[PDB]
């Protein structure tokens, strides 16, 4: 098994942001840090610059200005213990002054994690990562390999370390703890010595203090906040507050407001954003609220009182903070969709992602598209429009939008932004109108099914008119610049466009239901759709024939297009189908390739976007292109029926969409892009799942009320429209009910008291023609270590109601439920259980297997079962039809940290295991060991896994605690070899920016390992991004595949395009 | 009462023992090859105490020569063997009067190892070592880095509250994962070491790396020579607790493990008289080895012979060779006290490969 990873959504969750001058020394920059990327913005009255990867986890992250030096440098260490120094250039390159691996051999982490300090005149980085010792690095200009030296240090446990400004030597201050309490205390750096020294001074603090904060040079010493207090230190100056206002919570980010350190920001673990004040020297200290943000994990002041929010449970943002008394406000909101707890596809079969991300007040639905997006401008309430054309009042730009309804045709005027209902001189308006718009000779046209009229622009009247010579009613029409192709039921008719004269040339006749004749002035070529069922093509004037057949409903549309400059014929189907021929200019035949869009009839137009696309109307709206080949591509809108291009001196280069009640006049994205929505829950959502049915989704999900017991906040749970029951912080667990459409919250029911809710399912069982939702439970004792009992709940969702259909009780906790060949196979506890679901209406056990295990993960395959533990143990088993029974097929105990499993096919397993990395399992008596057949080091931690499609064998998408979404699929050897020489030989190329080996970064690490049988195929598509000669370099010993051959850089190019295809593009960051 | 430290020191084995400072180990997934001791059957489990005695000069030269300089030899899990353990010798006298050559050794357990090629009538075994396999917790993978600075706790008072209080502020990240807290608890080192410290307590401070507790503990177990090998199997501390607080939970009642169904002793009457658990293992006059397990009480067992000091374990007690009153399969011993004045008058001791851990019911 050979596997293919690629990322399909970045990190979105903010790990650090920092600010200084690093850009240029008057720019002022925002640093943020989202896990393996830092994106680099300029601070305005924020405008993107520059985003990198590293071959890392960002672990720390610091500004630093060495002596005579003209702006900041960065400092970096990965969570691996990869430093560096990185310098920015003016296109853009980001350079490495230094690095180097400051791993130790031996050292226990600190339980209090990884923490990294530059001194204030920039003469060390000081390094905490071990118990007992400080790892120092000297910035002296000739360390370009970070070489360091350790100290010892007494005590080991320390909670927080810094540096203090305004010492006559480099000086760390830092709270620790042993066995008489929690204390701070300084040492000093000798220089010299390269060993501490007595520091200026020490103090037992309070039990809960965790944070240290140097304060800058006036008054130097250190600030320390615990739980209930906040105190001050300095030589033997101290001050002590205690605040009400800070009892609630606990603070756990901070950041300094300017160089005085007079102010500081303070964010709790909750949402609150505090002011600490020193007050003068220092004489007090005092705290304000200022309010609620999201929940923070690091904050940035930056500059004319906004602030930076990077938060990782939810959304970060820019915070203004605006007599009244201190507050905050949001500006700006920024996506994220981490922790992505569980995740699920709707349309299998566009294709939409939804998670459950967030956590309590952050929780939220996100909905995920790709797709076309369109800017909506204006929305009138018409309903009923049959069909819309644009139009030009006048000889520049349209500024006429016609529509027409059944028997019914009405005409807006268009002033700037201004719509207006009018009448146009010369065009009838109680016929429905087939085609109207500018033709040749300084005229207008009007195709009704009576009549097709010809009319002046000076003084509008109507000049020509032509009727079926027995006064009969036009089926179909077709229009252009100059002629027109009109039908009427049995045989067609040609007609031509002279000034104040329309005469007719042809008279045909047929053995109709749409015709096309777009000219590739005048087009000697005609498009037509007859019980004959046919895409027939025709000469002008002659009218006699090419041809070809598409047997089966009758085609609704059909047109004559140009992309790049090859041509085309398009026809789309009554039952949604739509088939694109390739075409001949001169010749006339046709050839060729069909796809479906969506069982409501397709209507065709064309439009310009330099080129020309084409705009299909159906349940599924889509545009149209291209690179010699042609492209599905869908519009992010609910059904459209009719549209039309609009260029007007208010509506430049847009768009009017039509649907079955409002006209919407919008512009329309160029490029395609990720359309998140996002249904704020103000609670932890934990599972989800789709019922198609009852189109909505189930949604378990937690919320924290506290004691005599009352929420803290209105939660969806609180605010369903339907609501039911089974009648110190708590967690109460619901079902949500929520619509598919609206995302309405349509009802919530609530488990028992100190019941949790643990797993949940979408599903029909036995006979029985319901699909129900199925939620696992247990009961949770504080008295009570292990699981002793829960339930299997089985609800339907009709009406507008829950009803409880059925329980099971169960001697222990419902870890886990998939639904097995219509019966239900649940994990609780130790023991994996199998349920018949009888006429009675009732979960009757088939039977029951238990394991040396605690069955945590099931995950199914026709009739194999995966079950896993956290600990990395897994379990093959199958079920026997005829013994009623399980067995044990295959087993392999390794013990790791495992988050995740899934079934790639039946012989292998994929799953997610201890410091991010991904492993593969493989089946193939003591051949009922399982083979460890792929290694990889992903850099996230990966929650869900889950079979489905974004649009190389099948397709696992995975989410993620930093918000990322993944894609792994599988490779055949011939591919898997030709890729691992690639990456091999775009290492030699392409520059890492801490200069970090990609194989020690994607080794397996805990321990450590080559990766094995995974390709990163984020770094096979940046082969798209380098030079022309670098892109032959690393093809020059390569063998790619027919009947095989010395690659190209152009067969590469192409590969690996084919390769971005299968998954979301990402975003340009400027 | 009497000196619980005194079993442990094997005092019936004479005088003085020169003692080694042992400081030889070798790196993980290692090939080695080891020698193994004839006649010695026992799974032997790291940490675990052993003390030999050695007639022939087959044994006695295996030895004298392991002195310079390994000083260690291979003891093996009989199925005959998968599995087994280094032990290294720290405490060795050679006593040759009357020309009668009698060597007495006290090893350790030291390593985990699987067998791949066995030759020989002494034999060396094809030894790879098996890793010690540690790790984090499970929430220094998902933890906030702003909530690092709250890991560190303070400290217990010598109160259950705390522990409520520990599993809220330790396994908060849990949130930004798919499990419940309570979960994560039931692999929590802290927190199973604490689950089984509680019931250690009715036996009545010991190790705090969790590695080494959970050998303690596993020394102390009285299980059968199947479910001995299964956790001598387990590579991890944590599934060594978890799996031998399911033992101490699951298996309440002892007995016969020849004629199975028939009740030897309990949970409850299980005491340690050593002060290293209710179970080591002891060397017989012919060199053969018993891990007795103490207990207060033990029912169905007939005794014959005289009471008897001769070479007795426990220096103040008198040992009567007790059997199995349905089979007659020698199950242990009583054990009387000598003086009037010393606490338990009597209790009983049993050989750990003659019982059978059941599960009532
Ligand atoms: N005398 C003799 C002969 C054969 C076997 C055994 C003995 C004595 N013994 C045990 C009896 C219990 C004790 O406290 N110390 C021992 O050494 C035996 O296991
Ligand atoms: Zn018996």
């Amino acid at each position: 098994s050979y596997n293919y990873v690629v990322t399909a959504q970045k990190p979105t969750a903010v790990n650090g942001c920092v600010t200084g001058h690093f850009t240029s020394a008057e720019d002022l920059n925002l640093l943020i840090a989202k896990n393996t990327r830092l994106e680099i913005y300029v601070v305005t009255a924020l405008r993107p610059v520059k985003e990198v990867g590293m071959y890392g986890k960002i672990a720390v992250m610091e500004l630093f200005r060495p002596k005579g030096e003209s702006k900041d440098l960065l400092f970096i260490l990965t969570a691996k213990y990869n430093a560096c120094i990185l310098e920015y250039k003016q296109s853009i390159d980001i350079i490495t002054r230094a690095h180097g691996n400051v791993q130790d051999r031996i050292g226990r982490p600190s339980e209090t994690g990884i923490i990294g300090i530059i001194d204030p005149e920039c003469r060390m980085i000081g390094l905490r990562l071990y118990d007992g010792l400080f790892k120092v690095i000297p910035l002296d200009r000739d360390n370009k390999e970070l070489k360091a030296f350790n100290i010892r240090l007494e005590e080991l446990h320390v909670i927080d370390v810094k540096f203090l400004y305004g010492c006559q030597a480099p000086t760390i201050c830092f709270v620790y703890q042993d066995p008489q309490g929690r204390h701070v205390k300084t040492y000093e750096v000798s220089l010299r010595e390269k060993e501490f020294n007595k520091g200026p001074w020490k103090q037992n603090v309070e039990a809960e203090a965790s944070m240290v904060i140097a304060v800058p040079e006036p008054f130097g010493g250190a600030i320390i906040i615990g739980q209930e207090s906040i105190t001050y230190h300095n030589g033997d100056k101290y001050l002590a507050i205690a605040p009400p206002i800070i009892k609630q919570s606990t603070i756990v980010c901070h950041n300094r407001v300017d160089p005085n350190g007079s102010r500081y920001l303070l964010g709790d673990m909750e949402g609150r954003l505090f002011m600490l004040l020193l007050e003068k020297t220092l004489k007090d200290l005092r705290v304000e609220l200022l309010g609620e943000t999201s929940i923070a994990e690091c904050l940035t002041y930056l500059d004319n009182g906004v602030v930076f929010v990077g938060s990782r449970l939810g959304d970060s943002q820019l915070v203004k903070l605006n007599e009244q008394g201190s507050y905050v406000v949001a500006m700006e909101t920024f996506t994220n969709l981490g922790p992505i707890v569980d995740m699920c596809v709707v349309d299998l079969e566009q294709g939409q992602l939804v998670t459950c991300s967030g956590a309590f007040k952050e929780g939220s639905l996100r909905i995920i598209r790709n797709g076309i997006g369109i800017h909506e401008h204006a929305s009138i309430d018409l309903p009923g429009i049959k069909g819309l054309w644009p139009l030009r009042s006048d000889p520049e730009t349209d500024d006429t939008l016609v529509l027409s309804f059944v028997g019914q045709t009405r005409v807006l005027m268009l002033n700037g932004e201004e719509v207006e209902e009018t009448e146009l001189m010369g065009f009838v308006d109680d016929q429905q109108t087939f085609f109207c718009g500018n033709v040749a000779h300084q005229q207008l046209i009007q195709i009704t099914s009576a009549s097709v009229r010809l009319v002046s622009q000076e003084p509008k009247a109507l000049v020509s008119e032509w009727k079926e010579p027995q006064a009969k009613n036009i089926s179909v029409a077709s229009c252009n610049s100059s002629q027109v192709v009109v039908a009427v039921g049995r045989a067609l008719y040609y007609l031509q466009i002279h000034p104040q004269e329309l005469r007719q040339i042809s008279h045909t006749e047929m053995e109709v239901a749409c015709l096309d004749i777009t000219p590739l002035g005048l087009s000697p070529l005609c498009a037509i759709g007859l019980t004959d069922i046919s895409a027939r093509i025709l000469k002008l004037p002659s009218f006699e024939l090419h041809k070809e057949m598409l047997g089966g409903i009758i085609p609704r549309s059909i047109l004559m297009t140009t992309f790049e400059s090859s041509h085309y014929l398009l026809c789309a189907l009554g039952d949604g189908a739509l088939f694109y021929f390739g075409l001949n200019i001169e010749t006339g035949l046709l050839s060729d390739k069909k796809v479906t869009l969506g069982t409501q009839p397709t209507v065709l137009r064309t439009f310009r976007s330099s080129t020309t696309n084409v705009f299909a109307c159906s349940d599924r709206p889509t545009v149209i292109y291209s690179n010699h080949k042609l492209v599905f591509s869908n519009v992010n809108l609910k059904e459209v029926n009719y549209m039309c291009p609009l260029n007007s001196d208010g509506y430049p280069d847009s768009l009017a969409l039509a649907n079955n009640s409002t006209l919407t006049i919008g512009t329309i994205d160029e490029i395609q892009k990720l359309h998140i929505r996002t249904v704020p829950l103000y609670e932890s959502p934990r599972k989800i799942c789709y019922q198609e049915v009852s189109q909505c989704f189930g949604v378990l999900s937690s919320r924290i009320e506290v004691q005599d017991t009352t929420a803290l906040r209105p939660s969806a749970s609180t605010q369903a429209l339907s609501s039911s029951v089974s009648s110190e912080e708590v967690e109460v667990h619901n079902l949500l009910i929520i619509d598919q459409h609206t995302f309405e919250v349509l009802h919530a029911h609530q488990f028992l008291q100190n019941e949790y809710a643990l797993s949940l399912v979408s599903c029909k069982l036995g006979k029985d023609p319901n699909t129900y939702f199925i939620v696992g439970t247990a009961m949770v004792y504080p008295e009570e270590a292990e699981p002793k009992q829960g339930r299997i709940v089985v609800f339907q969702y009709s009406d507008g109601k829950l009803q409880t259909v059925a329980e099971k009780e169960v001697k222990g906790a419902v870890y886990s439920m998939v639904e097995f060949n219509g019966k239900l196979l649940a994990s609780i506890n130790s023991t994996v259980r199998l349920y018949e679901w009888t006429t009675e209406k009732e979960l009757r056990t088939e039977c029951n297997h238990y394991n040396n295990i605690m069955a945590l993960y099931l995950k199914t395959k026709g009739d194999f079962i995966l079950v896993g533990d956290l600990m990395r143990s897994v379990l093959l088993l199958a079920y026997k039809p005829m013994e009623g029974n399980f067995e044990e097929i295959a087993r392999d105990f390794n013990p790791n940290w495992m988050s995740a499993v899934e079934i790639l096919d039946d012989d292998n397993f994929l799953g997610a295991e201890n410091a991010f990395n991904l492993f593969v399992c493989q089946k193939d008596e003591e051949r009922q060991h399982l083979q460890e057949v792929g290694l990889f080091h992903l850099g996230e931690f990966v929650n869900v896994f889950c079979h489905g499609s974004l649009v190389t064998q099948g397709s696992v998408l995975f989410g993620t605690v930093n918000g990322m979404i993944g894609l792994v699929t599988s490779l055949s050897e011939s591919w898997y070899n030709l890729l691992l020489d690639m990456q091999n030989r775009l290492n030699k190329v392409i520059k890492s920016v801490g200069k970090i080996e990609h194989s020690f970064w994607r080794s397996f690490h805990t321990k450590t390992e080559p990766a094995t049988g995974f390709i990163d195929g984020d770094l096979i598509e940046s082969f798209l991004d380098i030079s022309r000669p670098k892109m032959q370099e690393v093809v020059a010993n390569l063998q790619y595949d027919d009947g095989k051959r010395e690659a190209t850089a152009d067969d590469l190019i192409k590969v690996v395009e084919e390769l971005t295809r299968i998954h979301w593009s990402h975003p340009q960051f400027e | 009462n009497f000196d619980t430290s005194l079993p442990t020191s094997h005092t019936y084995l004479g005088a003085d023992m020169e003692e080694f400072h042992g400081r030889t180990l070798h790196d993980d997934d290692s090939c080695q090859v080891i020698p193994v001791l004839p006649q010695v059957m026992m799974i032997l489990i790291p940490g675990q105490t052993l003390p030999l005695q050695l007639f022939h000069p087959q044994e006695v030269s295996m030895v004298r020569n392991l002195i310079q300089k390994d000083r260690t030899f291979a003891v093996l899990a009989y199925s005959e063997a998968q599995f087994g353990t280094t032990a290294e010798i720290y405490a060795y006298r050679e006593e040759q009067d009357f020309g009668i050559e009698i060597v007495k050794v006290k090893a350790i357990g030291r390593q985990r190892f699987k067998v791949l090629e066995l030759r020989t009538g002494i034999q060396q075994a094809k030894v790879q070592i098996l890793p010690e396999c540690v790790l984090p917790s499970t929430m220094s993978a998902v933890q906030l880095e702003s909530l690092n600075k709250c890991q560190i706790f303070p400290s217990k008072p010598v109160s259950y509250k705390w522990w409520q209080k520990y599993q809220k502020r330790k396994f908060h990240c849990a949130n930004l994962t798919s499990w419940p807290r309570w979960l994560y608890s039931l692999y929590d080192a802290e927190t199973l070491m604490d689950r089984i410290k509680k019931q250690l307590r009715e036996w009545d401070s010991l190790p705090s790396n969790p590695i080494d507790f959970s050998y303690r503990v596993a020394a102390c177990l009285p299980i059968d020579d199947v479910l001995r090998i299964q956790l001598l199997k387990i590579g991890s501390a944590i599934q060594r607790l978890r799996c031998e607080l399911d033992i101490m939970n699951k298996c309440t009642s002892l007995c016969c493990k020849q004629c199975q169904e028939t009740e030897i002793t309990t949970k409850n009457e299980i005491f340690s008289l050593s002060l290293c658990g209710p179970m080591a293992a002891y060397v017989n006059p012919h060199g053969y080895v018993h891990e007795t397990l103490t207990v207060y009480k033990a029912c169905n067992l007939n005794l014959i012979g005289r009471p008897s000091t001769e070479h007795s374990w426990f220096p103040g007690y008198a040992w009567t060779v007790a059997q199995c009153k349905i089979c007659a399969s020698h199950i242990g011993w009583k054990f009387t006290a000598t003086k009037k004045d010393m606490s338990p008058q009597k209790f009983w001791g049993l050989t750990r490969s003659a019982l059978l851990p059941t599960i009532p019911d």
